[PDB]
C-alpha cells in the first residue's frame, strides 16, 4: 500500500512499456529529453505522490531489507532530507577482470563507499552519489528538484540541501549490487564525467 | 507481390515458444520479447513470426503489432501466435486473426504439436482481408457493453443491436437461453441467485421465464457458462430449459418475446428483501457455495 | 536439490549463480545427462522454491544448469533467492583480505611483468617490438637467476 | 444401494472419494445420501459444514437423542449425515462407546427400504470395530481404495477385503517406474481391479481446503472426470 | 536466514524484521482457503 | 464462390454437440464425406481420426481431393484420439491438407481452428505421385544392433536422401557409460522398440540414432529403450540432430580403426537371534 | 533412549521413516533395536524378512513361547523384532488378543535397563488400543509424522499429540500451492515443528519394493541425506 | 482376494519388472 515502483524511460520504448504493464509497475516516458537524468526524475516527481523518492539505477537491485534498514532515521530525525547507500558491484571491473585479481583485491570504490563516505557522515557531508539514496520530497521541491546544471546531479543537489539546513546521513551495509564497466575505456569515461561535475561545482 | 522471398525458412520465434529446447536448426533465431521480435519482423518479408502469448493484458499491443506487420510487410509473411499457459477467449483469438495472424495454436497443444504446426504453414499466402482501420477489429470484440439485469425493453433492445452488428461471426453471437423456475421457487427469486460475470452477460424476468444472454457463448460450453453464474447443481433452481443460437432462431425469439405485455414483466426484489437466501447458498465473491442446513431423516 | 523427471532427488550445492542459470557441484555425479530437465530447489530461510532448468554443462561433479523461461512470480523468487539476499553483498566485503604492504608490491611487480609480456606480443609502432622483447627477455632471466 | 467405501489403509483417499462420488451421483440425477462413519469426523468438512457442528448421528446415539435429527440437506438430492465429534476422552478410549451404536444398523436397514435415496454411500474406517463390519454388513457393494505403491501390494496379499469388493486405484502418478511395474503387475494379476483408476490431481488436494467436493470446486479437473466415470460404471454396474 | 546473517556478520541486535511479503501470502492464502480460515479465526 | 461458408465434417468431429450452423453437414465416416467433397469446390472438409491405421487411405483421399479439386478447397484432419506421429501429420500436411488439429485442443479450439483456415489458399505443391510421399514415412528399414560400418553407412544414406525433412531426419546420440560397467552391457541394457531405431558401440561410447526423434522429446525416447534411469548408466551425453553437425560427425566416426569397435557379448540377510 | 515414532494418520511414511532412521542411527555407529507395534506386520519387510516369516513379538506371546527367541540380526548394530503374522480371524477381531499383548512392556523396559542397545525405536499405530498407549508411554521421546495437506491440518487441531512430540513433516511436494499456503501457518502456528523435513522422493518409495532401508538402497538421495540430518537432531537433541 | 499368479511368466515386461524388485517377485513365487 505504501510502495510505488516506477520505471523512468528516455528512449520511449515499447518494450519497457510492456514490461512494465505485465509486472505492475508504473511508466513514464516523457516526450521532451532534456536535463537528461536528472530533468527525468524531476518530470517523475511532477507525478508522483510519496512522503520518500529512492532513485535506483538501471544495474542496481535491492535487497529486500532495504527500506527497513534505511527508513528508520527518516522518522527519527524532521531535518534528514538524504541517505546513502553503498554501491556495490558483483560484475568484475576492469581492473579485477583485465589483471586476473577478482576475489582477491577490493574493488576501486570500496574505499570511497567503506570509510570515505563513512567519515564524511561525522560532518554531514554525505553527497548524493546517483543511486541506492532516498530523498524526502518536501525539501527536494523546496530547492526545485534535482539540480540540472551540472553533469554530476547528485552532488549537485546534496550540496543545495546542505546549504538549506538540511542534513545527511549514510548506512554501511551494502543493500545494492550494480554492474561495473565493460572495458577500461568505460571506466576512463566515467570518471572523466564525475570529475567535470566535480570541478564545474567548485 | 512482395516478389523477393530470400527469409522464406528463417523462423523469427519469442524465447518462450521453445520451452528451453535448443533451437532446431540455423534458421530459427529467438528473442526476449514480442518487441524486439516485432522490430525484427518489420524488416523480414517472408519469414515466420512466433509470438509467445502469456497474459490477457498484452493482447490489444499484440493485436496491433500484428496488425501492422502485416499491412506492411505484405502477404508472404507467416504469424503465428503460441499461447503458452493461458490468456485467450475465443474472441480474442478472432481479433488475433482478423489482424493477420495465420494461426493460434493453443497452450493444450504441446511442443512437439506446436512445432508440427509451425512447419503446416510454410509456402502459404494469407489472402484474407486486413482493414485499415483497428479500432473496428478491437470494437467487435465487446459489443454489448452492458452487465447484469435489464429491463424487458432494453433486454430486448440490446440483444437484437448485438444480432444486427454485420461485423461479428454468423452464428456465433451468443446463447439466448430461457429458463422456468423449479416450483418451489418464483422468477424473482431466481433473479437473485444468479451472478453474471462478463460484461457482455446480461437476464432478465418476464412472464414466470428468466432468459439468459451470454454473449459470445457457443451452445456446446452453454453448461459450463450456468454452472459459473448459479450455484453448480442446475436443475435444483429451473425445471427446463430453451436454447437458441442462431440468428435467425434469436430474432424469432426476441419478437416473441417483445410480444409480452407489459403488465407480465418482472423487476428486482429490493435490497430490504434480499435478507433470507431463496436457498441454501451464498455468494462469497465471485463463487457460489452451498451452506448445509439441517433436516431430518425420514 | 535437485528434481529429475522420474521422481528422484539429489541434494547439491549451488557454487555460483547468474541471471539465466546456476552452477552446482554434486558428490558423485548422481543423476544427470546434458539435456535433461531438471527442477532445482532452493530455499530463502524456511520456504523452499522451485525453478525448471536444463543441463547445459556436465564435468563430473560440477554441473552447469540453464533457467527455462520463468514466469513473472518464479522470476521474483528467483531474484529474492538469489540476487536480492540481505547477506551476499556485506559477507563479500567482510571477505576481502586485509592489506599486506609487502605482498602488495610483490603482487604489483608480478602484474607490470604480465604487462611488459602482454605488450610483448602486440606493437602498434613495430619498432617498440624489439625493445619490448628485450625487456621481458632479460626480466624473466633474472627472475630465473633471483 | 448401499454402498460402502472403504480403503486398504489410511490416506489413500476415502473421504475425498466418497465425497466426490456421491456429487457426481447427485449431478447424474440420483438421490444420495452419505453417512460418515469414521470416528475422524472429516467426511463433513468437504460439505461446508462448520467446524463447531458437533452434532452427527454416533453424537445423537451416545447423547441417547435422535440420529433423525442430525442430518445435513446439501442439495435437493445430496443429504449428508456427520459422525459426530467426539470429546478427547471418548477417542482416548474407544471401547466405552464402540458397543454403544448398533441401532444404525435397524436406521440405515429403514432408510434403504423407504426408497427415498437411490444411493447410500458409507464412508468407513479401517479399525476391525464391531460397527464397521455391520455397516459393511449391511452394504451392498464395496470399493476399496488402494494407492499405487509397496505398501498397498503387499496388503492385498494379507489382509481380507469385504467379499464382492472392487479394487480402486487412487494417487496414480506420471512417470514412476515402480508404480508403472506393480500397475502392471496388477493388471495381469488383480481380477477384482476396476478398470478406472484416479490420478494425483490438485484439485482433490485443493478441494478439502475450500470444503467442497471435487466436481463442485474444479468439474473441469481430471479427477472430476475420472469420478464421474466411476459414478456413471457405479450405475451401470452397482444399480441391482 | 539472510537476516539471521546480517545479524551475526555487522550488530544489529535490537532491528526487529518485519517479513511483509510473508504476511502478505499468509493472508492471501487465508483469503484463498476457508478451511485454514476457520482454523486461525 | 458458392459453397465457401459449407463445413463438411464427419459426426465425431463434434462429441455429441449439435449442428453449429445451418452450413453444417454430419457424416458418418471419412469415405461418404470424400464422395461429397468430390462435387464440392471451396468447402471445409473436416476429416477425423480415431485410429492408426486410417492414415494412409486418408492421405489418399486428402491427396485426390487436393489435385481434383484446387486450392479454394479447405482440408483439415480432426484428431480424436492419440493415433498420429509426426511422420504422419507431415504426410497429411504434404497430400494438401490445411493443418492437422491435435487431440490435446477441446471443441471450442477445433471450432476457432476451423474458422482459421477460412479465405485461405492451399498453394503448397502436391507432387503427383502418391509412392514418393508414403515412402518417407520411413526410410531406414533397421533395427537393433549394427556394426560400426553398417551403422555409418545407414545413417549417411538416410543424411543424404532429399525427400526427407531438413534438420529433422533424427538424432544421433553418444552415450559415455559411469565407470564399472562396460559397453556391452550398456547395450543388453538397451532395446529399440521401433523400426528405424539403430544402436552401436565404439571407443568405450554406445551411439544411438532415432529416426525422426525431435531433439526435445530425447528423453522420452531413452526412457522408452532403456530399462534403467538414464543417468545411472552414463555419465555424458553428445548430441547431433542438425544434418551438418550428423554429417560432420559420422566423417569423424568413419576414422576410428577396428579393434576399437565391439560386438554383443554370447542383499543382507537377516539371522535370527534371542534378545537379551 | 526410547523413540516412538507414531503418525497423525495412515500412510503419512511412519513404517518407512523408522526403518531409514534405525539405518541411520546405526551408520553413526548406534546399536539399534527397531520393534514393530503395528499389527499389520510391514517393518520386518524393510530388513529383507521373508514375507512367510511368521515369528513375532506378538504371535509369541499369542502362542505361549517367548518373545525374546524373535528378534533378527540385521547388522551387527541392528536388530530387529517383528510384531508377527495375524491370522484373517485375529486381524477381524481384534478384541480377543490386544488384552493378552500387555507382557510386552516389562520387557521393553527390561531391553532399555539393560543397556546393550543405545536406541530403541518403535513404530507406533493410532488404533488408539492399549498397547499403542503402553507403549507410547514407555517412550522417553516421540515424533508425530503429518504430510502437509488439509486432512493433517484437521486432525492437528482435533487430536491429541503425545505429550512432547514433535513434528515430522514426510512426502513434501513440488509445486503445490496448497502445501505451501499450510506450511507459511505451521510455521507461525505450530511450535513444535521440527526444522527439518522429509521430500517426496521416489527412492523412499522403491526401498520397501527393494526390501532395504533408503539409506541402504540409494546413499546419495535426499531422503537418505534428510533422515541423517533427523538422526543427528535425534543425537543432539533426544540423547536423554 | 482374487489373486491369479499363474502364467505369469510368459510376458517380458512382468519378467524384468520382477526382476528389478525382489517384493514383486516373492509375491509372484
Ligand atoms: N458469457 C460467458 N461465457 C462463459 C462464461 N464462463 C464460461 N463461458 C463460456 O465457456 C467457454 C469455456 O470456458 P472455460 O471452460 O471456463 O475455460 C475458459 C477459461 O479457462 C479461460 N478464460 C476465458 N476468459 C476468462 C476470464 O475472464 N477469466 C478467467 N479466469 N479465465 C478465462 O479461457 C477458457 C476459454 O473460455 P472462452 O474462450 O471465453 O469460452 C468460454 C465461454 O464461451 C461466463 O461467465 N460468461
Ligand atoms: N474460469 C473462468 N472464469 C471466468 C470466465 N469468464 C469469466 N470468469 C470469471 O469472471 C471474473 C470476471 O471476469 P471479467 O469481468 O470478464 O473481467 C476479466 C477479464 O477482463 C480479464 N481476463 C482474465 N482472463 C482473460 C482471458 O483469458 N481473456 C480475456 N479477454 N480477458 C481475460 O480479467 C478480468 C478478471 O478476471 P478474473 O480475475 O479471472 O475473474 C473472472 C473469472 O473468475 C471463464 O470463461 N472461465
Ligand atoms: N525414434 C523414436 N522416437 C520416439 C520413440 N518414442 C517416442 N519417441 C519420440 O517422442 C515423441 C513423443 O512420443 P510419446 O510421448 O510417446 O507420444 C507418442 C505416443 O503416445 C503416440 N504413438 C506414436 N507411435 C506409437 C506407437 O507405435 N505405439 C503407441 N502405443 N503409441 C504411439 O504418439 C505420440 C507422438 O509420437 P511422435 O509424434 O512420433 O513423437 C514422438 C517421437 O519423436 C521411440 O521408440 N523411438
Ligand atoms: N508409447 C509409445 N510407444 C511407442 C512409440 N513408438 C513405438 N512404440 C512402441 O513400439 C512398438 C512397436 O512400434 P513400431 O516398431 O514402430 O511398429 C508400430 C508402427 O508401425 C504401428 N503404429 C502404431 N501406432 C502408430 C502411430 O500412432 N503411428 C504410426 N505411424 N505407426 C503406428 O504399429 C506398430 C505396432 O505398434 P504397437 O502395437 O503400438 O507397439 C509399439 C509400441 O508399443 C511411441 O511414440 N510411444
Ligand atoms: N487424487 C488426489 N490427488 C491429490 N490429493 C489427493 C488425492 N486424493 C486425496 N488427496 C488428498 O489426500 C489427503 C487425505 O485424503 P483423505 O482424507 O481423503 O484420505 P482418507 O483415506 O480419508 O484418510 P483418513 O485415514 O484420515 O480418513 C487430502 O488432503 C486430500 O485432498
Ligand atoms: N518420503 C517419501 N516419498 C515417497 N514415498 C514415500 C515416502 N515415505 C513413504 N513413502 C511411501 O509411502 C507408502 C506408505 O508409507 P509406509 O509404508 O511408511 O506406511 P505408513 O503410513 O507408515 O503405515 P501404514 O500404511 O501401515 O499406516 C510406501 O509405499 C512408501 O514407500
Ligand atoms: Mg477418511
Ligand atoms: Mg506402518
Amino acid at each position: 500500500d505504501k510502495l510505488n515502483i516506477w520505471i523512468l524511460d528516455d528512449g520511449g520504448r515499447e518494450e519497457f512499456r510492456q514490461f512494465a504493464q505485465n509486472v505492475g509497475v508504473k511508466y513514464i516516458a516523457r516526450t521532451t529529453h532534456e536535463h537528461a537524468k536528472a530533468g527525468n526524475i524531476n518530470n517523475a516527481l511532477k507525478y508522483a505522490k510519496g512522503e520518500f523518492v529512492s532513485i535506483f539505477d538501471c544495474d542496481h537491485v535491492p535487497t529486500r531489507s532495504f527500506l527497513q534498514m534505511t527508513m528508520g532515521w527518516f522518522l527519527k530525525e524532521k531535518q534528514l532530507a538524504m541517505m546513502q547507500t553503498p554501491h556495490h558491484f558483483f560484475s568484475p571491473d576492469p581492473f579485477e577482470r583485465n589483471l586476473g585479481r577478482f576475489r582477491k583485491t577490493p574493488n576501486e570504490g570500496t574505499l570511497f563507499y567503506g570509510l570515505v563516505q563513512d567519515g564524511n557522515d561525522m560532518w554531514d557531508a554525505t553527497f548524493f552519489c546517483g543511486s541506492c539514496a532516498v530523498i524526502r520530497r518536501k525539501p527536494l521541491d523546496e530547492i526545485g528538484g534535482i539540480a540540472v546544471e551540472t553533469v554530476t546531479e547528485d552532488a549537485h543537489t546534496s550540496l543545495r540541501l546542505h546549504r538549506r539546513g538540511y542534513t545527511s546521513a549514510y548506512m554501511r551495509i551494502p543493500q545494492a549490487a550494480g554492474l561495473a564497466t565493460e572495458s577500461l575505456s568505460a571506466h576512463i569515461g566515467q570518471r572523466i564525467r564525475w570529475a567535470r561535475g566535480m570541478v564545474q561545482i567548485f | 507481390e512482395i516478389q523477393p522471398r530470400s527469409d522464406e525458412k528463417r523462423i523469427l520465434s519469442n524465447v518462450a515458444v521453445l520451452e528451453g529446447a535448443p533451437p532446431l536448426s540455423e534458421h530459427w533465431q529467438l528473442f526476449n520479447n514480442n518487441e524486439v521480435l516485432f522490430n525484427e519482423a518489420r524488416t523480414a518479408q517472408a519469414a515466420t513470426v512466433v509470438f509467445s502469448l502469456q497474459q490477457n493484458a498484452q493482447i490489444e499491443p499484440l493485436a496491433r503489432s500484428i496488425h501492422t506487420l502485416r499491412r506492411q510487410r505484405g502477404s508472404a509473411m507467416k504469424i503465428l501466435v503460441r499461447e503458452n499457459t493461458a490468456s485467450l477467449r475465443a474472441t480474442d483469438e478472432r481479433l488475433l486473426l482478423a489482424c493477420g495472424a495465420n494461426m493460434v495454436i493453443p497452450w493444450n497443444a504441446p511442443l512437439s504439436r506446436c512445432l508440427t504446426m509451425i512447419e503446416s504453414v510454410q509456402g502459404q499466402k494469407f489472402s484474407r482481408y486486413v482493414p485499415e482501420d483497428i479500432t473496428t477489429l478491437l470494437s467487435m470484440t465487446q459489443p454489448l457493453k452492458l452487465r447484469g439485469f435489464q429491463k424487458w425493453d432494453v433486454f430486448c433492445n440490446a440483444v437484437n443491436n448485438m444480432m444486427n452488428n454485420p461485423l461479428l461471426p454468423a452464428h456465433g453471437k451468443g446463447v439466448l437461453v430461457a429458463l422456468r423456475p423449479v416450483p418451489g421457487i418464483r422468477v424473482e427469486q431466481a433473479l437473485t441467485l444468479c451472478r453474471p460475470n462478463r460484461t457482455g452477460d446480461i437476464m432478465t424476468i418476464g412472464g414466470n421465464r428468466l432468459v439468459l444472454f451470454l454473449s459470445f457463448c457457443r451452445i456446446n460450453d452453454l453448461d459450463t457458462a450456468l454452472n459459473h453464474i448459479f450455484p453448480l447443481p442446475t436443475g435444483d433452481i429451473f425445471s427446463n430449459r430453451m436454447v437458441w443460437f442462431e440468428d435467425d432462431q434469436i430474432s424469432a425469439e426476441l419478437v416473441q418475446m417483445r410480444l409480452l405485455a407489459p403488465e407480465q414483466w418482472g423487476m428486482p426484489l429490493p435490497l430490504t428483501q434480499s435478507s433470507k437466501p431463496v436457498i441454501n447458498a451464498e455468494h462469497d465473491g465471485r463463487h457460489w457455495r452451498r451452506i448445509p442446513e439441517p433436516m431430518r431423516l425420514l | 536439490a535437485i528434481a529429475r523427471e522420474d521422481g528422484h532427488l539429489f541434494s547439491c550445492t549451488v557454487q555460483d549463480f547468474s541471471d539465466g542459470g546456476l552452477g552446482i557441484k554434486i558428490n558423485g555425479q548422481a543423476q544427470i545427462l546434458e539435456g535433461q530437465k531438471v527442477n532445482l530447489l532452493l530455499k530463502r530461510g524456511q520456504q523452499e522454491y522451485v525453478f525448471p532448468t536444463q543441463v547445459a554443462r556436465v564435468m563430473g561433479n560440477e554441473v552447469g544448469l540453464k533457467l527455462m523461461p520463468l514466469t513473472t512470480q518464479q522470476h521474483i523468487d528467483f531474484v529474492q533467492c538469489t540476487f536480492a539476499r540481505a547477506d551476499t553483498w556485506a559477507l563479500w566485503q567482510d571477505s576481502y583480505p586485509e592489506d599486506k604492504p609487502l605482498e602488495s608490491l610483490l603482487d604489483i611487480l608480478k602484474l607490470g611483468f604480465r604487462g611488459y609480456r602482454h605488450l610483448a606480443e602486440f606493437a602498434p609502432s613495430s619498432v617498440k617490438g624489439i625493445f619490448r622483447v628485450l625487456t621481458s627477455l632479460v626480466s624473466w632471466v633474472v627472475s630465473f637467476i633471483p | 444401494a448401499v454402498l460402502g467405501l472403504q480403503g486398504v489403509r489410511g490416506g489413500v483417499g476415502t473421504t475425498t472419494i466418497t465425497a466426490a462420488l456421491a456429487w457426481s451421483l447427485q449431478m447424474l440425477g440420483e438421490n444420495v445420501l452419505v453417512v460418515d462413519a469414521c470416528p475422524d469426523n472429516l467426511l463433513r468438512l468437504s460439505f461446508n459444514v462448520d467446524f463447531t457442528h458437533r452434532q452427527g448421528w454416533a453424537r445423537a446415539m451416545l447423547d441417547g437423542q435422535d440420529w433423525r435429527d442430525a442430518g445435513l440437506r446439501y442439495t435437493s438430492q445430496l443429504d449428508l449425515l456427520p459422525f459426530g465429534q467426539l470429546s478427547i476422552e471418548e477417542q482416548e478410549n474407544p471401547q466405552h462407546w464402540q458397543t454403544r451404536l448398533s441401532d444404525i444398523c435397524s436406521g440405515l436397514q429403514q432408510l434403504k427400504a423407504s426408497g427415498r435415496y437411490q444411493w447410500i454411500l458409507i464412508d468407513l474406517p479401517r479399525d476391525a470395530s464391531q460397527i464397521t463390519h455391520q455397516l459393511l454388513s449391511l452394504c451392498d457393494h464395496s470399493l476399496a481404495i488402494v494407492n499405487v505403491d509397496a505398501n498397498c501390494h503387499i496388503r492385498l496379499h494379507q489382509q481380507a477385503l469385504p467379499d464382492g469388493a472392487h479394487i480402486l486405484i487412487n494417487n496414480f502418478r506420471i512417470g514412476s517406474q515402480v508404480q508403472d511395474d506393480i500397475y502392471q503387475l496388477w493388471l495381469q494379476s488383480q481380477r477384482r481391479l476396476l478398470p478406472m483408476l484416479i490420478h494425483r490431481d490438485e484439485a482433490m488436494a485443493e478441494c478439502l481446503a475450500a470444503k467442497q467436493p471435487v466436481g463442485e470446486y474444479r468439474s473441469d479437473a481430471l479427477a472430476a472426470e475420472e469420478i464421474l466415470t466411476l459414478a456413471n460404471w457405479c450405475l451401470l454396474n452397482y444399480s441391482g | 536466514n539472510d537476516i539471521v546473517a546480517l545479524k551475526q556478520a555487522f550488530s544489529l541486535p535490537d532491528i526487529d524484521y518485519a517479513d511483509i511479503s510473508q504476511r502478505e501470502q499468509l493472508a492471501a492464502a487465508l483469503k484463498r482457503w476457508p478451511l485454514l480460515a476457520e482454523f486461525a479465526q
